[PDB]
RNA sequence: AGUCUUAAACACACCGCUCGUCACGUAACA
RNA sequence: AGUUCUAUUGUGUUAGCAUGGUUUCGA
RNA sequence: UAAUACAGGGUUGAACUGUGGGUUAGUUUCAAUGCCCAAGGCAGAGCACUGGAUUGGAUACCCAGGGAACUGUGCUCCCAUUAAUAAGAAUC
RNA sequence: UCUUUGCCUGGAGGUUCGUACAGUUGUAGGUAAAAGGUAUGUUAGAGACU
RNA sequence: UUUUUUUUUUUUUUU
RNA sequence: AGAUCAUCGAAUAUAACGG
RNA sequence: UUUUUUUUUUUUUUUUUUUUUUUUUUUUUUU
RNA sequence: GGUACGAAGUCGAAACAAGGUAGUUGAUGGUGAACCAGUGGCUGAACAAAAA
């Protein structure tokens, strides 16, 4: 679970072309949800560590502000009547960990489960 | 696999110990004393008996 | 195989030199290498010299 | 291990006195388990500086003589004491034997080339 | 006004301390750095003696002791790195610095190397007892060191907790437990046959009995102590104790040196 | 120790040798410093000090040379 | 080379500028601060002459 | 005497700034 | 990361020695 | 801080091992100077102390003498508290 | 970007094994600015030169 | 006379 | 019938059973 | 008080490692 | 004994900037008041300061 969260200070960077990332299993299934997106060019797995492709658009990047809310020393659960109050009038992206494996918010209220936030991705306040 | 590298550290421990003899053997020729003592010894220990 | 590196934390402390007017080292001397040194190789590129011995058996 | 010892003799020593030493340095070798390896010479040799040592007197030069031997480790406390009271001998050192640096096996080919 | 000094040894103690540097001391007949017959044959007589541990030196008496240790718990030629033999490598290692530290004691910088040693080894024990319990019962027997479970925490208490200082105590009679001088367990002052009046700052220390710590034969009773009675196992006294090294109650484990 | 021999010379020309032969050695600051007792605290900081004040004044020294060479020869580099 | 028997651990960029060889500013970490250039605001200071500002234009 | 460099607890800027013992008066922990 | 072996040692302890500022002596 | 004895740490080569870890009390060593006690002495230095200077009205600044303090297996950590102002993981 | 230990809340203040052990920032008479610092000016028996 | 101080004194040597 | 943070008064800690 | 000479006692950091040379590899927005 | 506030008199020139001949601090000694002498540590340290 602790280098789930070590993926935020890599990927966050405006002068960079690629970046490395340690090798996980969780960290794997998550770059899938955000290439879906459009969020990440691609990523390739170099062995003990992973490069993950960034991508640009006129200068800026595509990623602006990432907020982890799911922590090691915590864990955050909402209810599926509650997560809808939390996320409303938004275009962000926060990513759901059910128990059917890990999809994005809008999904989670489709199926009308209980998930779990790991991170947030384009969110504001 | 693990016993194959048993026989090949036995040899490279092996070639070690070889070089160690020639020094030791280059003391022993080229000491004086030793020799002197030892041939003396030696002489003595026949005359005694006979 | 695959393997990770381990942890860079190591037993003891830091170097520290006794105060007053008797100098003395407490724990380490002066030659000690720290675990986030960089490498051998990038420290000296220069290398031994033409002049340099061999055989530092001495 | 293999030891060593560099004694430089004096002016007012003679073959006598050499011998005699060299006989009770033996003594203390065999006790700790020990034997000889080989004793030579070197001559005389000049000294730098004069040379002022209590109740002995003043000298310019001496003889220069080289002894090797191997004991336990701590019978060189008890040889170091030994030489000290005894006439004749001015300075002493004693230096461990080496592998490669040795007057033994490596005395050729130094000043030349 | 009592002066606070350091307590007068024990007889015992100093007897014991004298007879511990006299093992280590012993030089057995044999042969360093594997120096076999084989070799041995190209030398003459009188250069033999030199290669003798007789004629060796500390370090080399040291590692002899080693090998020989080590090849009662190897597992294959070559091979160090088991947890069985690095059991036996450390345990040698703790009493080569203690012996170093009685004639040497203006070394106050090796104090903080032997704390680390000590606690390694405690580690060591833990993962093999997990990994493997029959082999860790062998070990001790023949190192006589006194096995010790790890099958629920430790608590915190330091009258109950383990103590990694006492862990040879079939070998080392006078680091096994002293007493509390904290608050109210300190000493009673006294005047010695001097004209002056001193005070210890720690206590002095006993000789303990040979049956620290073991079992004993128990008679069936009901009362406060046994509400259920006493099991049949206790009765016979060969139950298997948890943490043999407890100093008990009033009583604190040994310090360092 | 400093010997010196007066041939076919001056003697104000062969005292001016010597003198400058104590610097190198700093026999001046040597002599002054045992005169008077210094506290170890002070010679912590002034060993510190002139570790970094004297690698200075080398660079600079070297840039004098150059400006004296260049200015009898005329000439300038560039990025040529 | 002297033998120190301590060392200085100044904190003020007074005497900093001092024992220490230099106190040039390095290029920024573009790891940690961004790259700077010359299209940046300058900073905001009024004008000065010897105590006596000059805000007119003629 | 006019500038340059450095330091500063002052900027009604050295006729600046600021501290201590003793003397008198009003009070809370007595 | 850790154990064994090999090369390396102005790091801890250590009684006699050599040199030297000061001091001391005057067949 | 040349020689010698005991035992640590760091760099590189081979073998072995196959997740062994980060932080750390009801815990344990060491720790400049000063003071009590003790051991001490015949050198180089000096607090207190009548020993030669003060003032434009008061003094320890500048010389000299000077019995405390300066090597401890001890009692023992008050400080401007011993190699920056983070003990670890990730991005070069 | 993540794990764990320790510590602080403007400045400021206190009666006139038993004389031992343990333990301590806090229950006021009073106050509204203590203070880090970029730049300018001024002073300097503090360094240099027309 | 020597020593010392910005200057001076105290102190020490006696053909 | 099962489960079900304690807080303030500054603070001062190891106690009760059997050989 | 100066110079010279020949062996008493206490004490042990003057000489001997260095242009701080890794993507320079790190110290805190503003005046 | 010590501390707070208001008013304000006498006796002194300690801090600032090398004038008090650097100045805060741990533990002692001493002095009508600035505090002063010695050892340890620090800079929150002023002046001065290398070629053959």
């Amino acid at each position: 679970m602790q280098r789930a969260c070590e993926m935020v200070v890599s990927l966050l960077r405006v002068d960079a072309l690629s970046q490395r990332c340690p090798f996980h299993v969780l960290n794997v299934q998550i770059l899938d949800l955000l290439q879906r997106e459009g969020l990440i060019r691609g990523f390739k797995v170099d062995g003990t560590k992973i490069d993950i492709l960034l991508k640009h658009y006129k200068g800026a990047p595509v990623i602006r502000n990432i907020r982890v809310v799911s922590k090691p020393s915590r864990d955050i659960w909402l209810t599926p009547h509650e997560l809808k109050f939390r996320t409303r009038f938004n275009t962000g992206l926060w990513i759901m960990q059910t128990s059917c494996g890990v999809i994005s918010h809008r999904d989670c209220l489709r199926m009308g489960i209980g998930g779990k936030m790991l991170m947030a991705i384009n969110n504001g306040y | 696999e693990k016993k194959v590298t048993q026989s090949l550290q036995t040899a490279r421990v092996s070639r070690r110990k070889v070089a160690h003899v020639l020094w030791l053997k280059k003391l022993q020729d080229s000491s004086d004393f030793l020799q002197e003592q030892e041939e003396a010894a030696r002489g003595v220990a026949a005359l005694a008996r006979a | 195989p695959v393997v990770f590196p381990h942890t860079r934390a190591r037993a003891g402390g830091k170097p520290i030199m006794m105060r007053g007017k008797s100098g003395k080292w407490h724990w380490l001397g002066p030659y000690w290498k720290p675990p986030w040194a960089p490498s051998n190789k990038a420290r000296w590129p220069t290398g031994p010299e033409e002049w340099a011995w061999s055989d530092p058996t001495r | 291990v293999f030891y060593e010892t560099f004694v430089l003799f004096s002016k007012r020593v003679q073959r006598a006195d050499i011998r005699q030493l060299l006989k009770q340095q033996e003594a203390l070798i065999t006790k700790h388990h020990g034997s000889m390896l080989a004793v030579r010479d070197l001559g005389w040799r000049k000294t730098a500086f004069r040379v002022i040592k209590p109740r002995q007197g003043i000298f310019w030069f001496g003889r220069l003589f080289y002894f090797s031997f191997g004991a336990n480790p701590a019978a060189i406390t008890e040889m170091s004491q030994s030489l000290q009271s005894t006439n004749g001998v001015l300075r002493h050192a004693t230096v461990r034997m080496k592998k490669r640096h040795n007057l033994m096996t490596y005395n050729h080919h130094i000043h030349a080339r | 006004v009592a002066l606070k000094t350091r307590a007068p040894k024990s007889p015992w103690y100093i007897e014991a301390e004298k007879e511990f540097l006299n093992e280590r001391a012993q030089v057995p007949d044999a042969y360093i750095e594997r120096w076999h017959g084989e070799d041995l044959s190209k030398l003459s007589p009188a250069l033999r003696r030199c290669l003798h541990l007789r004629c060796a030196s500390s370090k080399e008496l040291h590692s002899w002791r080693k090998l020989q240790l080590c090849r009662l718990l190897q597992r294959r030629p070559f091979d160090t790195g088991s947890p069985a033999v690095q059991l036996a490598c450390l345990t040698e290692k703790i009493l080569n610095v203690r012996a170093h530290l009685l004639r040497h004691f203006r070394d106050q910088q090796k104090k903080k190397v032997l704390s680390i040693w000590l606690s390694r080894r405690h580690r060591v024990m833990k993962y093999l007892y997990r990994v493997d319990f029959n082999l860790y019962k062998y070990v001790c027997q023949q190192l006589r060191i006194k096995c010790v479970r790890f099958a629920i925490p430790d608590s915190r208490d330091r009258q109950r907790a383990i103590s990694p200082i006492a862990v040879d105590g079939d070998r080392c009679k006078f680091l096994i437990r002293q007493k509390l001088w904290k608050a109210r367990f300190r000493p009673r002052q006294l005047k010695q046959v001097d004209g002056k009046v001193v005070r210890f700052t720690r206590h002095p220390m006993e000789q303990p009995s040979s049956a620290w710590n073991l079992p004993k034969e128990h008679r069936p009773s009901l009362s406060r102590a046994w509400p259920y009675g006493v099991r049949e196992e206790r009765l016979k006294g060969n139950y298997v104790i948890q943490n043999p090294t407890a100093a008990g109650l009033g009583y604190c484990p040994a310090p360092l040196f | 120790s400093c010997h010196r021999h007066v041939f076919r010379a001056a003697p104000a020309a062969v005292f001016a040798s010597v003198q400058r032969w104590g610097r190198r050695n700093n026999v001046h600051k040597l002599t002054l410093l045992v005169q008077t007792y210094e506290k170890p605290c002070v010679k912590r900081t002034r060993i510190a000090e002139e570790k970094a004040y004297y690698p200075r004044w080398f660079y600079l020294r070297y840039a004098t040379e150059v400006i004296r060479y260049s200015l009898k020869h005329h000439l300038r580099l560039g990025q040529a | 080379a002297p033998f120190p028997r301590g060392i200085v651990k100044p904190r003020s960029a007074k005497v900093r500028a001092i024992l220490n060889l230099s106190v040039e500013q390095r290029q920024p970490n573009p790891l940690r601060a961004p790259r700077k250039s010359l299209l940046d605001p300058p900073p905001c200071v009024a004008p000065l002459e010897k105590g006596n500002p000059k805000l007119d234009r003629q």
